């Protein structure tokens, strides 16, 4: 069914075909000097153009070289620009550029492409379905939004739209108003629709509004495995750790660390309460739409394995002190924050991204009564000066329900199952 | 955007190739 080859093309279709033999038959080396002679003999063949990249391609999946691959990709565009290119083939060339700039990481690059090819191919509902991904994957969700607006509004039972669009309605918090795409979107079962993500957000959508139905979509989401149980949503996850929900000092075997904050704890406040009350604007609202109501704002000294020096400056014996535990600072998958909460304040039920952290909270100023935090099917309080320990992966809420504000130091350690090369090779979160 | 307390962004990986 493609047509790859022009007029011109068909003149040498056996050179060509004898090339492609060789990369089909997995003769790569063979294949790239082919395809390079093919090139240098006819500078204006897109096949021949199309045959490099895609050996330069292979080469880069053998030797697992990006700066082989940045080689591909810029072949790719090469073919997009000879003499009459045929369509199938300048559609494959283009989306494959994309693809693999994605792959590298290249996202403003590969937005690009998609903006050409949805310019080349005005009509191929998929390209604009790639072209709002391409959005999505660089954080503007308002052109991505509109892109798939446009889509169902041509095509208006696209399941992979529908998803994309509720996804994108949940993150600006019209949360009833997602449920109907999010939910609909699944049940198409169009390609690209069954994602966690999707079963993540449906669930938690209809939580937010008291539809008692999200759970049937949780264990759904399970049965699919995005989930490891109904309990433990977190997506980006290492299969096999340890899961429960409160875990003890001695359980995680971070026993030192628990006793350096515990025995610090007054240290870590003042300096804590130090930079609230400079009143500069280190303190951050919480800004992932977590609270139904109240005040949250946290001062974070680590960040995915990262010291940031300008808090640790504001704070700067507790960070010292943390220094002599690579297990929380080299958390690439965790911070070190300080958390203020003001009454009246409620932190919808959630879950974090991972399984691959705990996160320790220590007390150290807490009013007597009013502050809770469910994890699973246990409610515990936090105490002056001591640790709690949970696992942020499931399902957990928190109320501030006091007189007066609440202040926790929160530590986030590796998963104590995790290999020192797991630790090493897991992509930041 | 980061997934710091939750899962609000598309993806919460930046990959870099191989
Ligand atoms: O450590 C967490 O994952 C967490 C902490 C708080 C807090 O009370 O500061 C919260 F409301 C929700 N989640
Ligand atoms: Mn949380």
């Amino acid at each position: 069914k493609p047509k790859l080859l022009n007029k011109f093309d068909k003149t040498i279709k056996a050179e060509l075909d004898a090339a492609e033999k060789l990369r089909k038959r997995g003769k790569i080396e063979e294949a790239v000097n082919a395809f390079k002679e093919l090139v240098r003999k006819y500078p204006q063949s897109p096949r021949a153009r199309y045959g490099k990249a895609q050996c330069e391609d292979d080469l880069a999946e053998k030797r697992r070289s990006n700066e082989v691959l940045r080689g591909a990709i810029e072949t790719y565009q090469e073919v997009a620009s000879l003499p009459d290119v045929p369509a199938d083939l300048l559609k494959l060339s283009l989306k494959r550029r994309s693809d693999r700039q994605q792959f590298l990481g290249h996202m403003r690059g590969s937005l690009l492409t998609l903006q050409r090819l949805v310019q080349l191919f005005p009509n191929d509902t998929s390209l604009k379905n790639d072209l709002g991904v391409g959005y999505l994957l660089i954080g503007d969700n308002d052109n991505a939004k509109k892109v798939y607006e446009e889509v169902l509004s041509v095509t208006p039972n696209d399941g992979f739209a529908k998803v994309h669009y509720g996804f994108i309605l949940k993150a600006q918090n019209k949360i009833a108003e997602s449920i109907p795409y999010l939910k609909e979107g699944i049940e198409s079962g169009d390609p690209g629709t069954d994602d966690g993500r999707f079963y993540f957000h449906l669930g938690d959508a209809m939580q937010r509004v008291g539809n008692k139905e999200a759970y049937k979509w949780y264990e759904l989401g399970h049965k699919r495995g995005h989930f490891a149980s109904v309990w433990q949503r977190s997506l980006y996850n290492v299969n096999g750790l340890k899961a429960q929900p409160w875990w003890t000092p001695k359980e995680t075997g971070y026993t030192e660390l628990v006793k350096s904050l515990e025995r610090n704890w007054k240290l870590i406040r003042d300096e804590g309460l130090a930079v609230m009350d400079k009143a500069k604007g280190l303190f951050l609202p919480e800004d992932e739409n977590l609270r139904e109501k109240g005040d949250w704002s946290q001062f974070t000294l680590w960040q995915q394995g990262r010291r940031n020096e300008n808090a640790c400056k504001g704070a700067p014996k507790t960070c010292t002190l943390l220094e002599k535990f690579p297990e929380t600072t080299g958390c690439r998958r965790g911070q070190i924050k300080y958390s203020i909460m003001h009454p009246g304040t409620h932190v919808w039920p959630h879950t974090g991204p991972t399984n691959c952290r705990l996160r320790m909270h220590l007390g150290l100023v807490i009013p007597k009564e009013g502050c809770k935090i469910r994890c699973a099917n246990e409610t515990k309080t936090w105490e002056e000066g001591k640790v709690l320990i949970f696992d942020d992966s499931f399902e957990h809420e928190v109320w501030q329900d006091a007189s007066s504000f609440r202040l926790i130091f929160i530590v986030d350690v590796w998963h104590p199952e995790l290999t020192p090369q797991q630790r090493r090779s897991l992509p930041a979160i | 955007g980061k997934c710091k307390d939750g899962l609000g962004e598309y993806t919460c990986t930046s990959l870099e190739g191989f």
